[PDB]
């Protein structure tokens, strides 16, 4: 919970 | 230029990008490639997807792009910067090998761009029944920013748009450079599948890709992050357990609206109304592997 | 070592970079223009993407948990830094013309000067410093937007100017005398010759007269590239002039005038008297006076 | 969309 397991867009 | 026979890393080098929507067999795929003495993928870098998303942002935004252009931070400069950042992360985060590889699930949203940046890279896109990918992320609580784990409909809806993008990019890159790999086909027929993949990659057969789990912790072998969510699954051999655990866990309204929520399912050959599709017949190899996993080997 | 032609200039992690910065509206564009005018030096426009990548990399080390996962992925400090080094250097080297000495100006990069110093061990830093009342008056009346600053409030903007420079100045001090030099905007404006002599020394660049003639080199080979949509451009096309030092006075709400010492204790610490409203910044060289008369005459 | 003259401080 400053970063999730994944991200993008 | 030097990673450290002395392999030098550079824009023109042969490169393998593995990806797809998370919980689609991406770690398994890269662990099987890692098993090959001439290939290294290693763990998810995490930061590569971030710099790409950044890049994809400064493109759409007009006001921002205009400002960068007028500063001389053109496509030429951004691309050179991206290239160098990526090469460094890929090249320096694991042991060296003739063929370098990266698996970070979402990188495959920018395969068109990545192919432009690395003109000799190839791409393996993992494809898995969205219903299986989603049920995986909800029950195991693998978090993706922007997917709502409290809703099958939402996660399905966002699996759909994610894989729509990745598939389109895979088609534009062309069939010489991007191969869709169906998780369920890889599990059902490892050897047939890995035969086609390696061929496509221009790399030679090795029985080691069929024994990835014997190479965990070993050198030139497969390195696993103990925090990565897939790790407890990739320690086992290719097995049949996870194919259709999703069946019956989908809310009835999502079952009704499946084709509308996830039109990519029918596009990629998954009948959105089979619960579950018949994915095929298991090779004796994975039948036996499955049997060892149940006893606890 | 990447190479560019335009003899052939060779650039690498160990080359001498100049990093200019400070709180925006502190004379940073002026300072880098004056350096761009040296034939040996190119700074060029604000790249924007460098403080952006620096923010990102900052977040990653700031979270203990994210740091752990990166380490476990083999993405260690050394790997991050190498990727940063490489990323930042491509942007600096290629966003404008090539030149013996390379320079960058993105105002808040200076919040990261200990880091950049580590990454580029022969780079030096010029921290532009200007009376925050001047910068805040500037950001407010011109509507120059800075993330988190509320332009409807002088008290808020000065409160945040204060925090920004406290951090930037702490960094400057920590890299030390040999590597970071504070440059006062007002002393630069009143005394450009002496300022640039001291600045070029500190950087170990031979003097050149063209630093005092930046306005004759706009758009010119080896000269000063201006973005037409950066907010400082209409000011930097003119020669170093006097108009902007003190014009803030009387446009600050009385309550803020009154609290100036609670609000911006960095004023005192930097040598601006918070109750002097305005301070005596000093007396101009005839050179600057003449430049200013030329501006009023309308030669620009 | 969140465009500002300086976006990171
Ligand atoms: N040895 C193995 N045999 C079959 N499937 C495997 C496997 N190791 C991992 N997988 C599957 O790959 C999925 C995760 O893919 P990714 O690496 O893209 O997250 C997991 O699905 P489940 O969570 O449904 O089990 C996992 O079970
Ligand atoms: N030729 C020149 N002589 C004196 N000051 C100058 C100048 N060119 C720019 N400046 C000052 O630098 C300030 C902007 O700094 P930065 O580029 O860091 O934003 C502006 O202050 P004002 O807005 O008060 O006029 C501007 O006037």
């Amino acid at each position: 919970e400053d970063f999730e397991d994944y991200e993008f867009d | 230029l030097v990673m450290v026979v002395e392999y030098r890393y550079g824009k023109a080098m042969p490169l393998i990008f593995v990806g797809g929507v998370p919980r689609s067999g991406t770690t398994l795929m890269r662990a099987m490639l890692d098993a090959h003495p001439e290939v290294r993928c290693g763990e998810e870098t995490r930061i590569i997807p971030r710099v790409l998303a950044m890049r994809q942002a400064w493109s759409k935004s007009g006001r921002e792009k205009l400002r960068l252009d007028e500063a001389g931070v053109t496509d030429e400069v951004l691309d050179a910067a991206m290239q160098a950042f990526i090469l460094e992360v890929i090249a320096k985060h694991g042991e060296p090998a003739r063929v370098l590889c990266n698996k970070d699930p979402f990188t495959l949203k920018s395969s068109v761009y990545l192919s432009r940046l690395f003109p000799n890279s190839k791409f393996l896109l993992m494809v898995r029944d969205g219903r299986a990918s989603v049920h995986s992320m909800i029950t195991r609580k693998v978090t993706i920013a922007g997917f709502d784990l409290s809703s099958y409909r939402d996660c399905l809806t966002k699996w759909n748009k994610a894989i729509e993008v990745m598939y389109a990019q895979c088609m534009e890159v062309g069939k010489e450079k991007c191969l869709p790999v169906y998780y369920e086909q890889l599990v059902l027929h490892p050897r047939r599948s890995l035969k086609l993949i390696l061929d496509f990659l221009g790399i030679a057969w090795s029985d080691a890709v069929l024994h990835h789990e014997d190479l965990i912790g070993k050198p030139g072998g497969v390195s696993l992050s103990k925090i990565e969510r897939s790790t407890d699954q990739v320690i086992k051999p290719v097995n049949l357990e996870a194919l259709s655990k999703w069946t019956g866990h989908i809310p009835g309204d999502v079952v009704r609206d499946m084709a509308q929520i996830a039109p990519m399912l029918a596009q990629l050959g998954y009948d959105p109304y089979a619960n579950p599709p018949n994915y095929g017949n298991p090779d004796p190899f994975v039948i036996n592997n499955t049997q060892r996993v149940l006893k606890g080997d």
